[PDB]
Formats: structure tokens, sequence, C-alpha cells
């Protein structure tokens, strides 16, 4: 229907197909020093098992932790306001957004930002590229660009990855741990792994709807990110709970028609784990910092 | 009308019910998984097992 929650489910479901493309994934391996992430993951893996108290194994999980770190440090950059092309100094945001010229539209930028230099009387352009192939080159932006490119990257290394859309304007990634038989919170943008209460408890965020999107599924993952489910419920005033559920089921069932029997069975076995967590809200936690 | 009544119309439970009604074979694995994630919920489930099961098998659209 006309509710915007449902309209974003469909773009995002569409949009997330782009990562699975070994053409783009190829392009995203050109960028990534696996040999080094994967070899630094093994060195942290060998030593961790000296204190075998450390249960699980973790392995592609140690690599996951190197993946985030690399991304934060060597690869992607955070854009506050971009520096002036001319003089190299401070710029400020004009609220009237630039119209995207032409190339910018091609690489998926609908909104372009005016980063004004007062010194130079120069409008600098901060395009807001939806297209992850452009982000491999631009290598910068805010949470949108960071989650969007980091999700292409997970897939690029054979990770099961979701794009996770929070209604209150943050986005991130989920990554499956074969190791731990569960999905894992990944915020490259904030350098955090497997600390889902970062947003509500760390930031004081008043959450509502958080929807995950992968090649296989759409999942309402809201309940992973909260221990105040009653308050979250109160803010879920955008759409009927029936209609949201109906619509994600519809989408999963349509888009699972072309999966295998056993695959579909693996999925239903995992969804039990998630669903149990969603009814197992945590007890409200200083450091979601450090 | 039990300790577990509050789960009845929670969204994530309504989804759990649709799945369990359409995948009965998953009940043991559910009970087991709840046993890991949520020891105190598994216990309240045990105190009042039929109530819980009636919740799970009640149809929801
Ligand atoms: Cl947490
Ligand atoms: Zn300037
Ligand atoms: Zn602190």
């Amino acid at each position: 229907g006309d509710s915007t929650i449902l309209k974003v489910l469909q773009s995002n479901i569409q949009h997330v197909q782009l990562y699975e493309n070994p053409v783009l994934q190829e392009k995203a391996l050109t960028c990534i020093p696996v040999s080094e992430l994967k070899r630094k993951a093994q060195e942290k893996l060998f030593r961790a098992r000296k204190l075998d108290k450390g249960t699980n194994v973790s392995d592609e999980d140690f690599l996951l932790l190197e993946l985030l770190h690399w991304f934060k440090e060597e690869f992607f950059r955070w854009v506050n306001n971009i520096v002036c092309s001319k003089c190299g100094g401070e710029t400020r945001s004009r609220d009237e957004a630039l119209l995207p010229n032409d190339d910018e539209l091609k690489w998926g930028a609908k909104n372009v930002e005016n980063h004004y230099c007062d010194a130079c009387q120069l409008s600098n352009r901060f395009p807001r590229y939806n297209n992850p192939e452009k982000l491999l080159e631009t290598r910068c932006g805010r949470c949108g660009e960071w989650a969007n490119c980091f999700t292409l990257c997970c897939r690029a290394l054979g990770f099961e990855a979701r794009y996770v859309w929070d209604y209150t304007d943050h986005v991130w990634t989920e990554v499956y741990s074969p190791s731990q038989q569960r999905w894992l919170h990944c915020d490259a943008c904030e350098d955090v792994c497997d600390k889902p209460l970062l947003y509500e408890i760390g930031w004081g965020k008043k959450l509502s709807y958080i929807i995950a999107f992968s090649k296989d599924e759409v999942v309402d993952v809201t309940w992973r990110y909260s221990c105040k489910h009653d308050e979250v419920m109160s803010r879920r005033t955008k759409v009927k709970e029936e209609l949201l559920r109906e619509t994600i089921n519809g989408l999963n069932k349509q888009r699972q028609l072309s999966l295998s029997e056993s695959r579909r069975k693996e999925l239903l076995q995992r969804i039990i784990v998630e669903l149990v967590e969603f009814i197992s809200p945590k007890t409200p936690h200083h450091h979601h910092h450090h | 009308g039990h300790p577990l009544e509050f789960l009845r119309n929670q969204p994530q439970f309504q989804q759990m019910r649709q799945i369990i009604q359409q995948n009965p074979s998953l009940l043991p694995a559910l009970l087991q998984q709840i046993g890991r994630e949520n020891p105190q919920l598994l216990q309240q489930i045990s105190q009042h097992q039929e109530h819980f099961i009636q919740m799970l098998n009640e149809p929801v659209g």
C-alpha cells in the first residue's frame, strides 16, 4: 500500500540483488586484501584457542572481525562535510539540495548535497550514490554508503549477508555465523560486531521498525535491537502488524519459489533461532563504547 | 490467562505461531532452542505447558 514502510521493503528487496552478482563481486575483490585479512584472522584464531575456555571455534568469524576493521581503517571514509575542491578547507551544508547533473543520476544519486565554501563562494558536490559499484571508487559517505558497500563486501567473500534498514535513519549489516548458528550484528560504520543494543541502549534511540534484506529473505529483525519491546510497539504506528507480516511472507514465499527444498528447510530451521531471540529481550550496559 | 499471556499478540510470537502451525515438526527444536536462549521462559512454559501450546496453535492472519 501507500505506507512508506512497505514501499522501502520493495526497493530494498530489489536493491539487495545487486550484491550477488559475481561481476560486481569480482570488482569488489579487486579492492580487498583477503590474503591479509584472512591471514590475520588465522593468527588471531591460533592464539585464541590457547585459552580454550573460549568456546565455539570462530574462523570465518575472525575473518569477519578483520573485515570490519580493514573497512574502517584502510578502505572507506566518513563524510561530515567534504573539503573544498578549490581551497581545501571547511564547508557547510546548504539545505536546498543540488539537482544531480547526469553522471550522478547514472551512478544512482537522487539527492546531491551542497557543501558550500564561504571563502571561495564555491558549491562543492556531495552526491548520494545508491549504486555500490560507484562506492568502490568514491570510497566514502555516511551510514548508507558504508552499510551498502560493506554488504557487497561481505557477499564478495562468500558471506551470508543482510542489509539492515532502521526506520529512524541508520542502516547496517547482518552476517551469518555458521560457527554460532546465528546472524550477527555488523556495523562497519560504527566498527561494531554483535552488540545489537548499541542503538537503543548506547544512543537512547527510540526504535520502531528494523527490516533485514538478503538474496534469500526479508526479516523483521526489530526485536534483536531492543529490550524495551512495549515502547518499540508503541512507536509501530505506521502500518498494521498483519499487513507488514503478510507482506514479508508474500515476499519470502514468492522469492523462495526458485530455491531448493533443503535450502528452504535450512532457512526454516534458522528462523526458529531468530524468533526465539525476538521473544527473549535482554535486561536493560555502559560500554557500547570503547 | 497465565504468565505467558503477554506473548499472545506480540508480532514476533504471531510470526512464531504461523511458522509452528505450518511446521509442526519444528516444535521439539523450538522448545529446545527456547531452552538455550531463555531458560526462564522454558520453565514458565513447563509450569503451564498446555496454555503455551494452545497459544502457538491458535490461528493468526
Ligand atoms: Cl548488546
Ligand atoms: Zn574554498
Ligand atoms: Zn563508556
